[PDB]
């Protein structure tokens, strides 16, 4: 009725639950945190798992798809995020549900991640919903009488990283609040064809796609002095969902967050993993510090979705071709502001402030033209010139801050033409 | 279907004392802040009855969870302080009511009867005064730290909400805060999230007729000839007045173009919007005057002025060849909502601020500078504009002007022709 998995780190989260559905059981099997000093008693956990049970029972007409739950219990301080399954008959509520258990006062930590966590787990049920017909093996009716042994394996391994993933961000202590520009920009000026020409190539690429990718290098410090820099260009809620990569911490590519890291590229050729990169919320870069190059995947929503459609059911592409004058502007003089002082940060925000505001107009602009059948926007030729958007480097950028606000915006414009 | 679900499945089965939980949907996409309102004159001496609000998309709550569950914290707690306050006081009131029993109990028992009763009812008549006096102390401590009447018990519980209006105020204010969609809302956090670090750009420039205060300007520029240098004259300044025959219009069409004015700083606005005609005075940079006495200060202040005549069009300072104002305003524009035209205007000004921001700083352009002292540095400052992507020597004035606005405040805390055409 347990399985102990040690966690590499200091302060991991709490256990997870896998209660079954004949009579609704309090809990079937509970994963375990690291060999901590003190935990929360399983008897308490068993009730907490059983608590969602009758709460889960309250649902009617079970579902068509897997749906969410989320509990915060001030009494017996805990944060719970459970799921409801789709039954085997799809109408008979053969739900079993699962939820990692979270200590009090760590919903600030959790909630930005909440998209990550649901994503990670909802894949497990997608694997889980078959429904484990390998457990429908060639076996005698005594065996066909099964749950508590053959279900846990594919459940075990595929849920092991989740605690490590959640405990990863404590280890890779991605800057929560602020940074004094231990980033690049604090230097006077890099001043050279390659690196300075590189530095613009990445940041532009860092923007025309919403979410950056690995700083896949071999310094572990000069590797980490780019990931903290290219993240000045993202929201305070995105000070998280990023990782400051650590020297040989055996940490893979995890699809959810959209700034990442590794080191040494596995000492050889290593897969992206090509499967896991699609399961990221955005296309992303392929920044280096070894080669000082950049890459990128296709446009964020007119072709990843189509690529998503190809591969979602199965179960370094291009360089920066565009040079926004606006960012070529920005980066050119940012170093000219006599760095060392507080000046660049202010300038950065004022640069940033423009983009959101200039994004917000485009939000309002297109949503102003009443959407209708046979009535797409079709006025992009007017839109480009009208809003001071003629540099193709500049257009998609603000078109790329759209999806971060209107996720369906980018299809609303390019789906019909492309 | 149409809304009924304020408590349909918006009530978890108690599940904790103050708890705050969640529900999925099918169309619900709900959220619940379960708050019980324990009632003595009620079964179990408890009353779970939890008011919150329910919206759609499952998302405009989930990532917006804190303040909503930080104000539902304040709101729902506020009412709990009230019905208890009514309830705590009235409990001793009906204690005194049953205290009167003892006043009769003593008289009835053993007066002449010599206790002809048992009377073990007197055990009831005295035990009640204990636990009710006990839960009292429970109430006051709980106050500071940590059959028709049974449903009608909810009445005064819901009725005393109406009295203790703060609970009606917050949920009214909550219905004000969140809106139909998070995104336009979401930016407002982000917009002000950025604004905390940078405030210098705030005073140097503009930052509720704002639907009309925008829409009129769009109807202005898009179909008013010669209006182009008007913006320029207004942006550069350093003064402007506009007179008209019927004042029913200037009010309408000087709130339209009030957007463009650079406010001096931590003030309200410099648009006096009109006055009489003494015209003594760097204190007011937009005036109406709604009007040969004026024709003298018209020419006596041949510098720093401009005019209008709705009767027959005119102005005073139409010289501009650069491209900036064309970006700030192009008569062949398709911006429709006008309110959006405010945004397009509002955004651009930050860039004008941004360029202006650069010029003040860079610590290589002020009097300490590399070449020499006399005027070479003034030539040197010109090469800064090569980095600063000027439009034309007319735009040189604008960015040079904003220095003065920025130069002054850091300091405090420390010649033109004139045309006209029909």
């Amino acid at each position: 009725a347990k399985t102990e998995i040690a966690l590499s780190g200091k302060s991991p989260l709490l256990a997870a639950t896998f209660a079954y559905w004949i009579l609704g059981p309090r809990v079937r099997h509970i994963w375990a945190p690291k060999t901590e000093q003190v935990l929360l008693s399983d008897g308490e956990i068993t009730f907490l798992a059983n608590h969602t049970l009758n709460g889960e029972i309250l649902r009617n007409a079970e579902s068509g798809a897997i749906d969410v739950k989320f509990f915060v219990l001030s009494e017996k301080g805990v944060i719970i995020v459970s799921l409801i399954f789709d039954g085997n008959w799809n109408g008979d509520r053969s739900t079993y549900g699962l939820s990692i258990i979270l200590p009090q006062t760590e919903l600030s930590f959790y909630l930005p991640l909440h998209r990550v966590c649901v994503d990670r787990l909802t894949h497990i049920i997608r694997k889980g919903r078959i429904w484990m017909h390998k457990e429908r093996q060639e076996n005698v009716q005594k065996i066909i009488l099964d749950q508590g042994q053959s279900i846990i394996p594919m459940l075990t391994g595929e849920v092991i990283p989740v605690m490590e993933l959640l405990s990863s961000m404590k280890s890779h202590s991605v800057p929560e609040e602020i940074d004094i520009a231990d980033t690049v920009l604090n230097d006077d000026d890099i001043g050279d064809s390659c690196h300075e020409g590189f530095l613009l190539n990445a940041i532009s690429s860092h923007l025309q796609t919403c979410g950056c990718s690995v700083v896949v290098g071999s310094s572990a410090e000069k590797v980490n002095k780019i990931v903290r820099t290219l993240c000045l260009f993202l929201t305070p809620a995105e000070r998280k969902c990023s990782r400051l990569c650590e020297a040989e911490s055996s940490f893979k590519y995890e699809s959810g967050l959209f700034v990442q890291g590794l080191l040494k590229d596995s000492t050889g050729s290593f897969v992206l993993p090509f499967r896991q990169v699609m399961y990221a919320p955005y296309p992303t870069t392929h920044i280096d510090v070894d080669v000082n190059t950049v890459k990128q995947m296709p446009p964020c929503h007119e072709h990843i979705y189509n690529q998503r459609r190809y591969m979602r059911s199965e179960l370094i592409f291009q360089d920066v071709l565009h040079r926004d004058t606006l960012v070529k502007a920005f980066l050119d003089q940012v170093f000219q502001l006599k760095p060392g002082l507080s000046l660049r940060s202010t300038f950065l925000a004022q640069f940033l402030l423009v983009l959101h505001r200039k994004a917000l107009t485009l939000i309002k602009y297109i949503e102003d033209d009443t959407q209708k059948g046979k009535k797409p926007f079709k006025s992009l030729r007017n839109l480009k010139i009208d809003l001071d958007l003629t540099a193709e480097g500049d257009l998609n950028i603000i078109m790329a801050l759209a999806e971060k606000i209107k996720p369906g915006l980018h299809s609303f414009i390019f789906g019909r033409p492309f | 279907s149409v809304d009924y679900q304020a408590s349909f499945v918006g009530h978890p089965p108690g599940s904790a004392y103050p708890k705050l939980n969640f529900v999925e949907d099918e169309g619900a996409f709900a959220y619940v802040h379960h708050l019980t309102l324990y009632d003595l004159e009620a079964r179990g001496f408890v009353r779970p009855f939890c008011m919150a609000y329910i919206s759609a998309d499952q998302h405009k709550i989930m990532q917006q969870f804190q303040e909503l569950s930080a104000e539902f914290s304040r709101a729902s707690e506020c009412l709990k302080t009230g019905n208890r306050k009514a309830f705590a006081g009235e409990l001793e009131k009906k204690l005194k009511d049953l205290d009167y029993t003892r006043t009769v109990l003593h008289t009835e028992t053993e007066i002449q009867k010599k206790a002809n009763d048992k009377g073990f009812y007197s055990s009831q008549a005295i035990e009640k005064a204990n636990e009710l006096a006990s839960v009292e102390k429970s109430i006051i401590e709980h106050q500071d730290l940590l059959c028709f009447d049974k449903k009608l018990k909810t009445l005064e519980e819901l009725c005393d909400t109406e009295y203790f209006t703060q609970t009606l105020a917050q949920l009214s204010h909550i219905e004000h805060m969140f809106r139909g969609d998070l995104c336009y809302l979401l930016t407002s956090q982000i917009d002000r999230a950025l604004l905390k670090q940078q405030h210098i750009t705030n005073f140097l420039f503009e930052d509720r007729h704002k639907k009309r205060a925008g829409q009129n300007a769009l109807k202005f520029i898009r179909q008013y000839p010669f209006a182009h240098p008007a913006i320029y004259s207004l942006l550069s300044g350093r003064t402007l007045v506009v007179l008209g025959e019927d004042e029913a219009i200037v009010r309408k069409l000087v709130t339209a173009l009030a957007i463009f004015v650079p406010s001096y700083g931590c003030y309200a606005k410099p648009v006096k919007h009109w006055a009489s005609s003494p015209l003594h005075i760097q204190k007011w940079k937009l005036i109406g005057l709604q009007r040969a006495g004026t024709l003298h200060a018209l020419s006596r202040y041949s510098r720093y002025t401009s005019i209008l005549d709705l009767d027959n069009k005119t102005l005073r300072c139409p010289l501009y060849r650069g491209t900036l104002v064309p970006r700030l305003a192009d008569h062949r524009t398709q911006i429709k909502r006008g309110s959006t035209y405010y945004l397009h205007v509002q955004s651009m000004l930050t860039q004008l601020c941004s360029k202006a921001f650069l010029y003040t700083f860079c610590h290589h352009l002020h009097l300490p500078t590399h070449d020499k002292e006399t005027e070479e540095l003034v030539a040197s400052r010109q090469m800064s504009f090569l980095k600063l992507t000027l439009g034309l020597v007319n735009e040189d004035v604008r960015v040079v002007q904003y220095l003065a606005e920025l130069l002054k405040l850091h300091y405090m805390q420390e010649y033109v022709p004139s045309f006209l055409y029909k």
